[PDB]
């Protein structure tokens, strides 16, 4: 599962501690990255450590809790949208949305950059706005294994607009350990 | 004689001076805000200095030594080459903002007195923030590995 | 017939008069705002109140 | 003997009770059956409490 | 309602939609720059987190304006155009021509301060009513005496333009003294506690927002961390106001109803009048006081 040491080009020996190496791979370019403030969003390492502790972001997006239609009933200063569930369900609505952040930008085949309206099929776990998605509403949403698979993917995307070339495997790993546990409800 | 200066700058500069006094004109008309032509004259000398940089760029011949080690990979950048013998620029007073007023000397033709001065302010931002910076990055590498 | 002749009209109207009425709001529902046509409904009733 | 009390408590007490009523100095104009039956002219007294 | 008013809302429709292309050209250049700074700064850590911030602000500052990016527009004496908006736009290739200008600057002054009875040399004011990027409508004020053609939402120019009386004894220009009395209650210098009274029929709503306008631009440093509170007798009523309210810059204005001061609460009934007098006067303190004591 692991896969080849990128060190030696061929399947990783049993043993090997492939987590120290996951994470001196990547802290060792975090001086290459944006840092926080020290004047006393800007993405670089204030975000990573966002998404290693996955906490609420700070530049929060809704995300469609169902798949379906939206109906949009924009206000002077804030955004109201419903979801008609494509299923028959109940309709599911977003209704303190501000207008700092702007509209989701869908960048589908059905042009080349444009923006949520109504009508437009929303999925389950897409986004309703610019900015990120909490992890906690993906877990609920879509589960577990596509919680890891966001965050690698938002983790590589902070990487890769700064030119790091970290492989995702490590990420993997570290990811790895972030859902590891289950709190039990009953015994 | 190998640091060429390409003899473009000269009008590149005159054109963007001219712009920067339509600008003035303008703030003195009242039209504009402080805040906003410090962003119109920023983004105007960020128009200057690449045009400068493209200007020196074509202007090299492809063997003088010191675009051969840029274009070469062997190390630095055209950024630097342009300081060297472009123009250097925009730079940050302390509380990270850019002076409108760019250095427009290049460190081949050595800076006015003003121009040192206020690029210092920069150079030791970079200096003292280093170690900070280190720490953010030990501290996360220290969370991963535990 | 007031309310349709309103509607051929151009501009905002509004009937007057008491909640016992059907169709009209008390005097004090319009106390900071202005119409075009106005019909008050029994002067003599909400006078008294 | 000194509870800790919150607006709504102390107005529904005053205007239930002729006794409270009587404590507090107020007439018997202000006595109701509800308590938590608010009007506009309970709303400053809500704040200032 | 007409074919000639819809006329000229397109072509301002066609001017706003001109200037959220401009925005959008720029807002892209900036997201271009902020990504080429991220991934291939060549220059020191410091001087990359400069730029990198400062193309962030700028792509801030641009989407806190996207909404409702143009006020209104002043129709000055000479004929010039100016457009009021939350920010400046001007044109490089013509030597710097405001196609749109922020509203603090001074040159936009005259759009918050102007009166019909000492205007600072314009000859219309036209206020915008905007819903995201589209105008729903625009709304003029003659800074004069009106002919009653533009259509102004509150019926005053047409109004006034109805008037009619004989010259008088001496000669009174009537719509003069309407404009004057406005302007000396608008343009007053006190700061302080004022009450406008007047008859019915006079208009004394609009130019107390007026009023209003005024002291928050004159002394916008002063009270636009504040805001406005608004205390109207029904929710029509406020809704009146926010219908007509001018432009108040970055502040914002708070509606409530007599029955809404309490946070959370909301009240309608009416006690007796004699609970009423008595509940409203100062000298139930001493009951409160006193149904605490007990």
């Amino acid at each position: 599962c692991y896969g080849r040491s990128m060190a030696t080009g061929k399947l990783v020996d049993i043993g090997e501690a492939v987590g120290i190496v996951a994470a001196q791979s990547i802290g060792e370019p975090g001086t290459q990255l944006t840092m926080r403030t020290f004047h006393q969003i800007v993405g670089g390492l204030p975000r990573v450590q966002e998404l290693f502790e996955a906490r609420v972001p700070r530049n929060k997006a809704p995300i469609a809790d169902v798949a379906g239609r939206v109906r949009l009933e924009e206000s002077d200063k804030f955004f109201k949208i419903t979801i008609v569930p494509d299923d028959g369900g109940e309709e599911v609505v977003y209704d303190k949305l501000s207008k700092r952040q702007r509209l989701r930008v869908i960048t589908h085949e059905d042009g080349t950059e444009g923006v949520l309206s109504d009508g437009d099929h929303v999925e389950v776990g897409d986004q309703l706005m610019e900015g990120a998605a909490d992890p906690h509403e993906v877990l609920r949403v879509q589960g577990p294994r596509e919680v890891q698979i966001h965050l690698v993917k938002e983790v590589q995307e902070v990487y890769r607009a700064q030119g790091v070339s970290i492989h995702d495997k490590h990420i993997e790993v570290i990811v790895r350990q972030m859902l590891r546990r289950v709190t039990i409800i009953d015994s | 004689a190998d640091v060429l200066v390409p003899p473009q700058k000269q009008e590149i500069l005159e054109r963007h001076e001219a712009e920067a006094d339509a600008i003035e004109r303008k703030y003195q008309r009242g039209a504009l805000n402080h805040t906003e032509r410090n962003e119109s004259l920023v983004k105007i000398w960020q128009d200057a200095t690449e045009e400068v940089g493209k200007a020196l760029e074509e202007f090299y011949p492809a063997d003088n030594p010191i675009i051969t080690i840029v274009k070469s990979g062997a190390t630095g950048n055209l950024t630097q080459t342009r300081t060297l013998a472009g123009m250097k620029g925009l730079v940050t007073n302390p509380k990270g903002e850019f002076i409108p007023r760019p250095i427009k000397s290049s460190f081949r033709e050595g800076l006015t007195v003003l121009e040192y001065f206020i690029n210092t302010h920069g150079a030791r931002k970079g200096l003292a923030d280093t170690a900070l910076r280190t720490a953010d990055s030990g501290y996360l590498t220290r969370r991963l590995v535990d | 017939e007031f309310v349709s002749e309103e509607a051929g009209r151009e501009g905002t109207s509004v009937v007057i008069g008491p909640p016992d009425v059907p169709g009209t709001v008390p005097p004090s529902e319009t106390k900071g705002l202005e119409f075009d046509a106005v019909l008050v409904v029994e002067p003599e009733r909400i006078l008294a109140d | 003997l000194w509870p800790i009390l919150t607006p709504e408590d102390v107005l529904a007490q005053l205007y239930t009770s002729h006794e409270r009523l009587r404590a507090a100095g107020a007439p018997e104009c202000l006595w109701r059956a509800d308590g938590e039956a608010w009007t506009v002219s309970d709303v400053p007294l809500l704040d200032e409490l | 309602s007409g074919r000639d008013y819809e006329d000229e809302l397109q072509s301002e429709r066609d001017y706003v939609a001109g200037l959220y292309a401009r925005l959008d050209a720029e807002r892209a250049q900036s997201q271009r720059r902020y990504a080429a700074a991220l991934r291939e700064h060549g220059g020191t850590a410091v001087e990359r987190d400069a730029e990198v911030r400062a193309l962030a602000k700028d792509i801030a500052r641009l989407n806190v304006a996207d909404n409702g990016l143009c006020f209104g527009r002043l129709d000055t004496l000479d004929d010039a155009r100016l457009y009021i908006g939350r920010l400046g736009i001007f044109d490089r290739d013509n030597d710097f021509e405001p196609l749109l200008l922020d509203w603090r600057a001074p040159m936009a002054r005259p759009f918050y301060v102007a009166t019909a009875a000492n205007p600072e040399n314009m000859r219309r004011r036209r206020q915008f009513h905007t819903l995201g990027r589209k105008v729903v409508d625009f709304t003029d004020e003659i800074l004069g005496r009106p002919t009653g053609a533009e259509h102004d939402a509150t019926n005053d120019a047409a109004l006034l333009a109805a008037v009619n009386a004989p010259r008088g004894e001496g000669m009174r220009d009537i719509v003069a003294t309407i404009q004057a009395e406005q302007d000396q209650v608008i343009r007053l210098d006190h700061t302080g506690v004022l009450v406008i009274e007047g008859g019915p029929g006079t208009g004394k709503t609009v130019v107390a927002l007026h009023r209003v306008a005024y002291l928050l631009y004159t002394y916008r440093k002063q009270m636009e961390r504040h805001g406005v509170l608004v205390v109207g007798p029904t929710p029509a009523f406020l809704d009146h106001i926010g219908r007509v309210l001018p432009s108040l810059g970055e502040s914002d204005a708070v509606f409530m109803t007599p029955g809404d001061f309490v946070p959370g609460l909301h009240v309608t009934a009416e006690d007796t009048p004699e609970a009423a007098e008595v509940k409203g006067s100062l000298k139930i303190l001493d009951v409160l006081k006193a149904a605490v004591a007990d």
